[PDB]
C-alpha cells in the first residue's frame, strides 16, 4: 500500500515499453493454456482446443488488450488502484465467480511474459518490484469478500 | 500427469540450459530473495548481499536436482530421495516456498532462453517444476 | 503421501461410515452449496433446494467414489478413470473446488463419528480426500 | 464486512458455548500434527515429534487458549476486526513471516473443531457463518501486505 520512490520509476521504465497488443494475447493465451479449467469462462470465445487455437482466436485476442490494458489502470494511478479496479473488483466476483487465486496466477503468466520481451533489462528487483504490482491488482479485484 | 511430449519439452529445455547452471540456476534464488525477502529465514548461515559465493554455489547446486530430476522424469521422488526429507522433515520448508523457486526458475529461462519457453513448452515445464516440488514435500503432504 | 497407518485409518473410519451415504455422502453437497454458493455454477440443470432429490442423490453416488476409493488405497488414479476427465477435460473444475468439497466431507464425518476422527485420523483423512481430488485433476496438472 | 441479521446471533448462539481452554488444545494441537512445516515456528515450545506431545505439552496447552481467545475478540467486537486484530497482523508478518495461506489453515481446523464439539446444533447455516468468521479473522491479519 506504500510505494517506494525506485519502484514507481520502474514499473513504468518498462510499462511504456510494452506492447499492449502482443504482450496482451500472449499472457491470455498463456493462462488458457497452462491453466485450462480456466477456458470455462471462455466458452462464449470460440474454438479454444489446441495451443495454436488458443494463440490464434481474434476474441482471445482483442480481449488480451483489453487485460494488459488493465495494468496501465494500475501503473500511471499508483496510490488509487482500490478506485480503478473497484467495479472490476464486483464484475470479477458477484457476475462471474473467479477464485482469488486464479488472479494471482494470470499474475505470474504476466510476470514472465515481460522476462521475455525484455531479457536482461528486466532485472530481479524490477521483478520485486512488478511481482509486488501484481499482488496488488491481484488484490483490487480480490475485495467483493476480503 | 507427464505425457511423452510433457516429458519431453521438458527434456528439450533441459538440453539448451545444459550450458549453464551456476549461471542459471543461482539467478533464480537472487530472485528469491529479492522478491519474497521472507524466504531468507531459511538461511540465517548465509550471506545473501548481492553476489556472495552462497547464492552463486548453493544455486549451482538447485539446478543440478532438477537437471537431474529431469534425467529421471519417470522415477523422481527416488531421484530426490535425501533431498525430499531434508526440506521436509528437517528444514520443514513452507509448501508454497517451493511455487515461488519453481516460478523463480521460470523467469530465468524466460531470460535467457525466451524462443524455447513457448507457451506450451510452459505448461510442461510448470508441471515439472510444479511437481519437483510435491515430490519434494512428499513426507507431510 | 500414504503409508500403512494412513492406509489404514482411513479404513477404519471407512469401516464404521459403511453405514450412511446418501444420509453422510450428502449432507457434505449441502454444506458445500451453503458455504460456497459459487460452486452452485457448476449445477444450473440441478435444484439446490434445502432438502432435493438431486442433492440426497448425486450426494449418495459422490461418498461411493471416495468409499470405492478407499477399497484401492493404492491404485486410485485408475480407480476413479472415468471421473478424472468428467471432472478436469468437461466439466473443468476449479483445482480448488476440490478442498472444500474435501473439507466438507471432513466436517460431516466430525458431526456424526467425533470419537473417530481424531488428530491422526483427520491428517490421514485429510492426505486421502486431499489426494483423492489430486487424481480428479490428474488432466490438467 | 457486512453482517446479516441471523449470522451474528447464530457465531454467538454458539460462541459462549466453547471452553476456550479444551479446544484451545484442539485447534493448535491438530494444526501442528496435519500441518507439521508448521511446528518450525514452535521451536521454541519443547518436545513435538508425536501426536501424544504434540497434544500433551504445557506450552501448546496454553498458547492454544489465547489463540481461541483471540477469536471471542472477532466475535463481541463484530464490525471492527480492522481494529482488533491490527497489532496480531504485524506479529504475524513482520516479526514471523507466517504465509497467509496458513491462517486459512488454521481457519479450517478450527471450524472442523467445534463441528465435533458440537454435533447436530452445527447446522450448514452455522457453518456458512464461521468458515465465513474465519475468513475475516483470517484477513484481518492478512493486511500487512494487503
Ligand atoms: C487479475 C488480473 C485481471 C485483470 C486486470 C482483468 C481485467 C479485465 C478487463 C479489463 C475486462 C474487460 C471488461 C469490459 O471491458 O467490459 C475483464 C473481463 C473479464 N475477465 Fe478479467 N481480469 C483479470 C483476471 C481475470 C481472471 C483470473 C479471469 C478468469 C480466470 C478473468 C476472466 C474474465 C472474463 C471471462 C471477462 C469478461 C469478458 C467477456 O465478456 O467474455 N479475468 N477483466
Ligand atoms: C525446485 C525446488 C528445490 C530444489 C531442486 C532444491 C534443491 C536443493 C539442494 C540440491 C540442496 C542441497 C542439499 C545439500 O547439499 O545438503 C538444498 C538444500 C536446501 N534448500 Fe532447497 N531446493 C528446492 C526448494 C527449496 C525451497 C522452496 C526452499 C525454501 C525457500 C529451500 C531451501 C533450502 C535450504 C535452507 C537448504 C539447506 C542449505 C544448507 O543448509 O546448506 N529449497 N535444496
Ligand atoms: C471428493 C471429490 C469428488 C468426488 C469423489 C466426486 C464424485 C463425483 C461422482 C461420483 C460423479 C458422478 C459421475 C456420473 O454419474 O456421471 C460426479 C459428477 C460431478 N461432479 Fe463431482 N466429485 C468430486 C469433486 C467435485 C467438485 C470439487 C465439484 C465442483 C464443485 C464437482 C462437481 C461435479 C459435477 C458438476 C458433476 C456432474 C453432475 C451431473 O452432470 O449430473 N465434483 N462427481
Ligand atoms: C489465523 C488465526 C490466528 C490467530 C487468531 C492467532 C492469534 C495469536 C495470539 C492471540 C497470539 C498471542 C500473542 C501474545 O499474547 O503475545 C499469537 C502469537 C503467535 N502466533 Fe498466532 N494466530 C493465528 C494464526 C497463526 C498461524 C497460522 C501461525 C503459524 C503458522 C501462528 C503462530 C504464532 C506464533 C509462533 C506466536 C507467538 C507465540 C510465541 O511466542 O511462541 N499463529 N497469535
Amino acid at each position: 500500500v506504500h510505494w517506494s520512490a525506485e519502484e514507481k520509476q520502474l514499473i513504468t521504465s518498462i510499462w511504456g515499453k510494452v506492447n499492449v497488443a502482443d504482450c496482451g494475447a500472449e499472457a491470455l493465451a498463456r493462462l488458457l493454456i497452462v491453466y485450462p479449467w480456466t477456458q470455462r469462462f471462455f466458452s462464449s470465445f470460440g474454438n479454444l482446443s489446441s495451443a495454436t487455437a488458443i494463440s490464434g482466436n481474434p476474441n482471445v485476442k482483442a480481449h488480451g488488450k483489453k487485460v494488459l490494458t488493465s495494468f496501465g489502470d494500475a501503473v500511471k494511478n499508483l496510490d488509487n488502484i482500490k478506485g480503478t479496479f473497484a467495479q472490476l473488483s464486483e464484475l470479477h466476483c458477484d457476475k462471474l465467480h473467479v477464485d482469488p487465486e486464479n488472479f494471482r496466477l494470470l499474475g505470474d503468466i504476466l510476470v514472465i511474459i515481460l522476462a521475455a520481451h525484455f531479457g536482461k533489462d528486466f532485472t530481479p528487483e524490477c521483478q520485486a518490484a512488478w511481482q509486488k504490482l501484481v499482488r496488488v491488482v491481484a488484490h483490487a479485484l480480490a475485495r467483493k469478500y476480503h | 500427469v507427464l505425457s511423452a511430449n510433457d516429458k519431453s519439452n521438458v527434456k528439450a529445455v533441459f538440453a539448451k540450459i545444459g550450458g549453464q547452471a551456476g549461471d542459471l540456476g543461482g539467478e533464480a534464488l537472487e530472485r528469491l530473495f529479492i522478491t519474497y525477502p521472507q524466504t531468507k529465514t531459511y538461511f540465517p548461515h548465509f550471506d545473501l548481499s548481492h553476489g556472495s559465493a552462497q547464492i552463486k554455489g548453493h544455486g549451482k547446486k538447485v539446478a543440478e536436482a532438477l537437471v537431474e530430476a529431469a534425467n529421471h522424469i519417470d522415477d523422481i521422488a527416488g531421484a530426490l530421495s535425501k533431498l525430499s526429507d531434508l526440506h521436509a522433515q528437517k528444514l520443514r520448508v513452507d509448501p508454497v516456498n517451493f511455487k515461488l523457486l519453481g516460478h523463480c526458475f521460470l523467469v530465468v529461462v524466460a531470460v535467457h532462453f525466451p524462443s524455447l519457453l513457448t507457451p506450451e513448452v510452459h505448461a510442461s515445464l510448470d508441471k515439472f517444476v510444479l511437481a519437483v516440488g510435491t515430490v519434494l514435500t512428499a513426507k507431510y503432504r
